This record gives structure tokens, C-alpha cells and sequence, in this order.
């Protein structure tokens, strides 16, 4: 994939 | 290969991809160290 995102609080089901 | 940190978030999106979201240093990394 590309590059990772900045951080963020996460979605997980 | 192992172990997983405390803070370490895991910000999963249902294209396959988890990508690190750490809150406590702020960091970001697509190499999960589970697997």
C-alpha cells in the first residue's frame, strides 16, 4: 500500500 | 514476528491493510509486529 496516514482513534469491528 | 506494544493502536481498514496509529509516542507504521 502507500505511505501510512497520520494516527487516528481506530475503527475495528 | 512477536510481540505487540502498549499504545500501540491498530487502525484496520477492510482493504486488508492494518496500519499503526500509535497514541502514546505518535507514530505511524504499515509493519504490524503480530505477524
Amino acid at each position: 500500500d502507500t505511505p501510512p496516514p497520520a494516527y487516528l482513534p481506530p475503527e475495528d469491528p | 514476528l512477536g510481540p505487540l506494544p502498549p499504545g500501540w493502536e491498530v487502525r484496520s481498514t477492510v482493504s486488508g491493510r492494518i496500519y499503526f496509529v500509535d497514541h502514546n509516542n505518535r507514530t505511524t507504521q504499515f509493519t504490524d509486529p503480530r505477524l
